[PDB]
């Protein structure tokens, strides 16, 4: 499996991991005018999951199952145990981690659901190398008090970074500065709007690249920038792939 | 999902020097010319896009006024274009008449300049941002070895240096005409070489040229489409302090860039 380990976690190795993850997710992608790959859709359940290994500073490893249709976590394995989100595709447990003691987490893989059960938001959850490391531990032992925030960390540092070069770069800055951060409005507005940007980009094919609705993306000075077309470098040089939305 | 087929959207259009596409005097007569003008909220800068490939302001359609290059772009009665295929906008913001291939062009930078239909050479004066948000986007530009492009030698050269938050000369203003401008001197633009003998990318006074038109591609390159080449770190070595224009290749990582805003 594609893997990222605490023991070899530099800017260079992180960047390669995210680059490879994007490549794997975009196998068989479709392309529009914008040239931003659109993830596969209607994927048979048996081929719907990409497995990724993360190893922490105790040399313990978890394997996460990423749904290739939406680049979200469906489940993960720790040793001989696995854990499925309650909105994982219904048949997923027959396809992945079959040879393990399977458990259902009583919450969805969405930020809104994770934040409600954990009682903690992304804005208050630090990101960085040591939080990546600790999140893997908490998931490995499945400490229910820390499972939600551990997903907030790993979803953002792995999946959201794959979706957006801006977010990847935030993590890279963190590694190089040896400095934790919490996502601000820039990062959250990307995460919030990934599905809406996917819809507008694809829909814009019929309107000379103009969107049906404007999307507000914040910059690092907390100024909202209206993105109402494909002609914004903060979108088209940032968003690495899209959710399938339009025929 | 009827959201896949938007029926229309009203937006602004900005280009050279961040000025907007404007129906001069808000005049509505057929043949009324369009100009550059400082961006505002007035109705004659509101362009409504429809799926018939029309672009409309004041209820009339943006259109070329001749088959040959050099004549004004105007607004005219939409019924006149009933059998016309309309405008096509490229992913890099070239606005082209589909039949004649003439593109929307600003031959000067000054307010009230008449916009014309001209042969496409991919100049910055032929690049446009369709969108309501018309301001330059302020950013760092990150490249090889996770370093930042920096304006050097009194804003005449450019190369990679270690990224330092708020170091003034590492900020760039991305304009609606596809220019990359020194953030604290917005009369100066990143430029491909004007000397045949050199491939070196430099900083020069903004002039609307092919040399100053840059497209941030989804594949992570900074492309000069008129010269069919991309920004590259000389010899993939940041310590040479040389950024050059090269044919796109996968050989090294020197052609990969990130916009960090
Ligand atoms: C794009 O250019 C073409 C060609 O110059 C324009 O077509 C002409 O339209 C005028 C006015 O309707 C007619 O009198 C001519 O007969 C047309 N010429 C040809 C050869 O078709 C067209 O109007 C332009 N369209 C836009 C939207 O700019
Ligand atoms: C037709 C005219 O001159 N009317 C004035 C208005 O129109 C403006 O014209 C300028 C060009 O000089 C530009 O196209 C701009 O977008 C238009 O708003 C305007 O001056 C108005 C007051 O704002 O007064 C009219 O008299
Ligand atoms: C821009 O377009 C209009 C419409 O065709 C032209 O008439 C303008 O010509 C200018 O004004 C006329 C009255 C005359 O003085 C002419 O010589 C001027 O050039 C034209 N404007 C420019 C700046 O070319
Ligand atoms: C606990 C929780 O938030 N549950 C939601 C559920 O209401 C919703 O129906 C489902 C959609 O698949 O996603 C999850």
């Amino acid at each position: 499996n594609l893997s990222l380990s605490q023991s070899n976690f530099s800017a260079d190795t992180y960047k390669s991991f995210i680059k490879n993850l994007r490549k794997q997710l975009t196998i068989g992608a479709s392309y529009g005018s914008a040239g931003i790959p659109i993830l596969k859709h209607s994927v048979p359940i048996c081929e719907r999951f990409l497995l990724v290994d993360l190893t922490n500073g105790d040399n313990e490893t978890i394997t996460l199952a990423i749904n290739v249709e939406d680049a979200g976590f469906a489940a993960y394995r720790a040793a001989d145990r696995s854990y499925f989100f309650q909105n994982a595709p219904p048949i997923a447990s027959y396809v992945i981690f079959t040879d393990t003691n399977q458990n259902i987490m009583n919450f969805n893989n969405t930020f809104e659901s994770i934040e409600i059960v954990g009682g903690t938001t992304r804005s208050e959850t630090p990101l960085g190398i040591m939080h990546f490391e600790a999140s893997i531990f908490h998931l490995f032992v499945h400490d229910e008090n820390y499972v939600p925030t551990s997903f907030l960390v790993l979803i953002q540092m792995v999946l959201e970074a794959a979706k957006f070069k801006f977010i990847e770069q935030k993590v890279i800055h963190s590694i190089m500065d040896m400095e934790d951060f919490t996502p601000g409005l820039a990062m959250l507005s990307l995460e919030e709007n990934w599905t809406q940007l996917s819809l507008q980009l694809q829909a814009s094919e019929s309107l000379n690249g103009v969107f049906g609705d404007s999307v507000s993306l914040y910059n690092s000075m907390d100024e909202p920038i209206g993105v109402d077309s494909m002609y914004y470098p903060i979108l088209t040089a940032n968003m690495a792939f899209q959710l399938y939305q339009c025929p | 999902n009827e959201q896949c087929s938007p029926q229309q959207r009203t937006t602004r259009i900005s280009g050279r020097d961040g000025l907007c596409v404007d129906v001069y005097g808000a005049l509505t007569a057929d043949g009324s010319r369009v100009i550059l003008y400082p961006c505002g909220q007035q109705q004659n800068q509101q362009w409504t896009f429809y799926p018939d490939n029309t672009i409309r302001s004041l209820g009339k359609c943006l259109a070329t006024s001749a088959l040959s290059s050099g004549s004004n772009v105007v607004i005219t009665n939409c019924d006149y274009l009933r059998y016309d295929d309309g405008w096509m906008v490229s992913s890099s913001g070239t606005m082209m008449n589909k039949s004649s291939h003439l593109v929307l062009t600003a031959n000067a930078a000054t307010s009230r300049t008449n916009l014309t239909g001209e042969n496409n050479v991919f100049a910055a004066k032929q690049a446009w941002r369709i969108g309501n948000y018309v301001e330059p986007i302020v950013t760092t530009i990150i490249g090889l070895r996770h370093m930042c492009l920096e304006a050097t030698d009194n804003d005449t050269n450019v190369w990679l240096e270690s990224c330092v938050k708020n170091k003034t000369k590492q900020y760039w203003a991305l304009y609606s005409d596809d220019t990359i401008r020194v953030n604290n001197n917005r009369n100066l633009c990143v430029s491909s070489s004007t000397d045949s003998s050199s491939k070196l990318i430099v900083i020069r006074r903004c002039d609307g040229s092919i040399n100053q038109r840059w497209v941030f591609t989804p594949q992570g390159t900074i492309s000069n489409p008129g010269y069919e080449a991309v920004m590259d770190v000389a010899q993939n070595d940041v310590y040479l302090k040389k950024i050059v224009l090269s044919s796109a290749t996968d050989k090294g990582n020197g052609q990969q860039w990130t916009v960090f805003y």
